[PDB]
């Protein structure tokens, strides 16, 4: 028993696009067939709900803008998103709904992101270490990544040679509907001088790949 | 609409541990609560419905209690494997189908351990830009609540900074921080010294790492 | 049952302007059939509602001796005759179709309705 | 010989939506005025009908359905509503003629544990058509594979028990239903109001 999901992408406020729940293992036009959404950082929120004689709810806010339906021939639940908002960004799950006994099947879930930005190349700036770096014996140090759309983006450092100390921070989205990401490391303070330390960024939606040096400072 | 909420939002526990997690209605739902598990990047799962009723597959340790305006979700012998958010479900509700609550954390316990901090200048490459970031870090600390101010000339600097923290490290179960402050290169060229102060267990008193502009 | 708005458009203040709720089946005739309006940006408010038989009638204070209410159920469409417009009866207009109520107070809420339709945009 | 309100709605026990109970009133007089005093009633509206001329006239014949239901699912019975109650439990039609009469009974079919006699049918898999009572308990089949009158995954019991607690909100508390259905055909008349025959 599984539940597939597919449709999933960027779109901008006022577009439209199409869900799907591809179904094995249960029936969905006989079945309590559910869409809910979780926002990014947030809860869940129930979206529409299909009976198994045809009829159909939707919560107030996707009211008039969502329809659900289904295709028997192929076992696949579909939620038709219209008139999209920012707010409607969320990962969409297709769910068998059993009432008071809870939603038991659930699907992998599929990201929809709503927004006016355009796709951009993200902009590595280096992040050198200093004595205001360094931890008695340690010395940090890292990039950043900023100002880039849409996600995700994927650091390296050394050609995946360093791992150890890696921490890549979770990107935080900004003001301007960018996004922003760091990537730090902590290497022992006596290799600033003979290691030399390279991140590779890599943003495949902008096909903007850098190898940005992080040289020490004063 | 019927309010449901659950306390606490984060909790820690070890491995062992009787943990209970506790979610209210504002009205009586009877035995209309389900509960979830999600753990990060992942579906929700049903663990128990009808307030109660133990789901197939769910292992015994969980248990579930309570009906009316008050629901626990109790945990016997927590494990590796239950440390995620829980969730519950308030059921056959109007106008909506079903209300989910604010959900629960469950992570690692350990011993406090006291954050490193490196607070980094912004990037020539960058002011050429007209922008100017400057990046404060936490690394390796525990417990997670951690307080990072930034002082621009001794002035406390609210509304121009983001800050991101990492989930619970695989290996010594600490957490790390970082805090971005953000500014135009001529507001940064108005100041001199750009401080990163931090308070948490750990550490006896604030720690401060700050730099002057033009090293 | 498909509930159909007609009569909108724009006009000015002493003016009037009639509305129409055409109804898709024949059992308009059994329904009681009121006028709302949501204003943009607010929720619904009652206008208007005439019982099945059109012996009994009701309006809100703030149309009371400028709207008027008919119905013909050969047609099964509701008429809101709205004389004396003002620019804040600016709003899309919708009518609803529910029961005949013992309580007259139950139709000044939307919720005790069972029909409703698309709505027409009057602006004043 | 008055017509028997009593027994309809002063009845100790009310029925299960799903299997609920139908009452023929004929050869009778009606006085509504047992309604009419009693301020307890939540829902009293009519159809075809205006609720305060009952007294003055006459039906071929009158259907009196009965059931228990939430708070919640009252709105669903009436013309055209949607719901597990109106697809699956009672449709009224689109052209019914009568009236529907609800009110609070949290006194009468709660318990403090919880009142698990009341039920509803939660598993079909087409719409009830107007006036359809289904009372049948068979497994119903949520997938492909056939259950051969055993519960388990994708193979459940179609009814469901209704938790009743007093210390329930209101649209989960139980209400008493009434549905009062009028027929005018080319026949005598048997149910009359007192102001008429
Ligand atoms: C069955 O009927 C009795 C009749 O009493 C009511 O009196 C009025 C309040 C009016 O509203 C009508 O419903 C009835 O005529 C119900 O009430 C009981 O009445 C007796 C006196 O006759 C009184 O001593 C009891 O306390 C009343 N019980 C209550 C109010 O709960 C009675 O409840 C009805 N039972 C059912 C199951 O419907």
């Amino acid at each position: 028993v599984q539940l597939v999901e597919s449709g999933g992408g960027l779109i901008q406020p006022g577009g439209s696009l199409r869900l799907s729940c591809a179904a094995s293992g249960l029936t969905v036009s006989s079945n309590y067939m559910s869409w809910v959404r979780q926002a990014p950082g947030k809860g869940l929120e129930w979206v529409s709900v299909i009976y198994s004689g045809g009829s159909t709810f939707y919560a107030d806010s996707v009211k008039g803008r969502f329809t659900i339906s289904r295709d028997n021939s192929k076992n696949t639940l579909y939620l038709q998103m219209n008139s999209l908002r920012a707010e409607d960004t969320a990962v969409y799950y297709c769910a068998r709904d059993l009432d008071v006994y809870g939603l038991d099947v659930w699907g992998q879930g599929t990201t929809v992101t709503v927004s006016s930005a355009s796709t951009k190349g993200p902009s590595v700036f280096p992040l050198a270490p200093s004595s205001k770096s360094t931890s008695g014996g340690t010395a940090a140090l890292g990039c950043l990544v900023k100002d880039y759309f849409p996600e995700p983006v994927t650091v390296s450092w050394n050609s995946g040679a360093l791992t150890s100390g890696v921490h890549t921070f979770p990107a935080v989205l900004q003001s301007s509907g960018l996004y922003s990401l760091s990537s730090v490391v902590t290497v022992p303070s006596s290799s600033l001088g003979t290691q030399t330390y390279i991140c590779n960024v890599n943003h495949k939606p902008s096909n903007t790949k850098v190898d940005k040096r992080v040289e020490p400072k004063s | 609409d019927i309010v449901m909420t659950q306390s606490p939002s984060f909790l820690s526990a070890s491995v062992g541990d009787r943990v209970t997690i506790t979610c209210r209605a504002s009205q009586g739902i009877s035995s209309y609560l389900a509960w979830y598990q999600q753990k990060p990047g992942k579906a929700p799962k049903l663990l128990i419905y009808a307030a109660s009723t133990l789901q197939s597959g769910v292992p015994s340790r969980f248990s579930g209690s309570g009906s009316g305006t008050e629901f626990t979700l109790t945990i016997s012998s927590l494990q590796p494997e239950d440390f995620a958010t829980y969730y519950c479900q308030q059921l056959n509700s109007y106008p909506p189908k079903f209300t989910f609550g604010p959900g629960t954390k469950v992570e690692i316990k350990r011993t406090v351990a006291a954050p490193s901090v490196f607070i980094f200048p912004p990037s020539d490459e960058q002011l050429k830009s007209g922008t100017a970031s400057v990046v404060c870090l936490l690394n390796n600390f525990y417990p997670r609540e951690a307080k990072v101010q930034w002082k621009v000339d001794n002035a406390l600097q609210s509304g121009n900074s983001q800050e991101s923290v990492t989930e619970q490290d695989s290996k010594d179960s600490t957490y790390s921080l970082s805090s971005t402050l953000t500014l135009s290169k001529a507001d940064y060229e108005k100041h001199k010294v750009y401080a990163c102060e931090v308070t948490h267990q750990g550490l006896s008193s604030p720690v401060t790492k700050s730099f002057n502009r033009g090293e | 049952v498909q509930l159909v708005e007609s009569g909108g458009g724009l006009v000015q203040a002493g003016e009037s302007l009639r509305l129409s709720c055409a109804a898709s089946k024949p059992t308009f005739r059994n329904f009681a059939a009121g006028w709302f309006r949501q204003t943009p940006g607010k929720d619904r408010e009652f206008v208007a509602v005439i019982e099945y038989d059109g012996d009994s009638a009701y309006y809100a204070d703030s149309v009371k001796g400028r709207f008027t209410i008919s119905r013909d159920n050969a047609k099964n469409t509701v008429y809101l005759q709205m004389n004396r417009l003002k620019p804040g009866d600016t709003a899309v207009y919708i009518c609803a179709i529910g029961g005949n109520h013992y309580d007259p107070s139950k139709y000044y809420t939307a919720d005790e309705y069972d029909y409703w339709g698309q709505g027409t945009q009057v602006t004043v | 010989n008055l017509c028997p309100f009593g027994e309809v709605f002063n009845a100790t026990r009310f029925a299960s939506v799903y299997a609920w109970n139908r009452k023929r009133i004929s050869n009778c007089v009606a006085d509504y005025s047992v309604l009419y005093n009693s301020a307890s009633f939540s829902t009293f509206k009519c159809y075809g009908v205006s609720p305060t001329k009952l007294n003055d006239l006459c039906f071929t014949n009158v259907y009196a359905d009965s059931f228990v239901i939430r708070g919640d699912e009252v709105r669903q019975i009436a013309p055209g509503q949607t719901g597990k109650i109106a697809d699956y439990n009672y449709k009224l039609p689109d052209d019914f003629t009568g009236c529907v009469i609800a009110w609070n009974s949290n006194n009468l079919d709660s318990k403090v544990g919880g009142n698990y006699n009341y039920l509803y049918r939660l598993f079909r898999k087409s719409n009830l058509k107007p006036f359809e009572r289904d009372i049948s308990t068979e497994i119903y089949q949520a997938g492909s594979t056939p259950c051969n009158g055993v519960e388990g995954f994708n193979c459940y019991f179609p009814l469901q028990s209704y938790g009743f607690q007093p210390t329930n909100g209101v649209g989960y508390q139980p209400y008493r239903v009434v549905v009062l259905s009028f027929e005018l055909l080319h026949a005598p008349a048997t149910v009359c109001g007192p102001k008429k025959s």
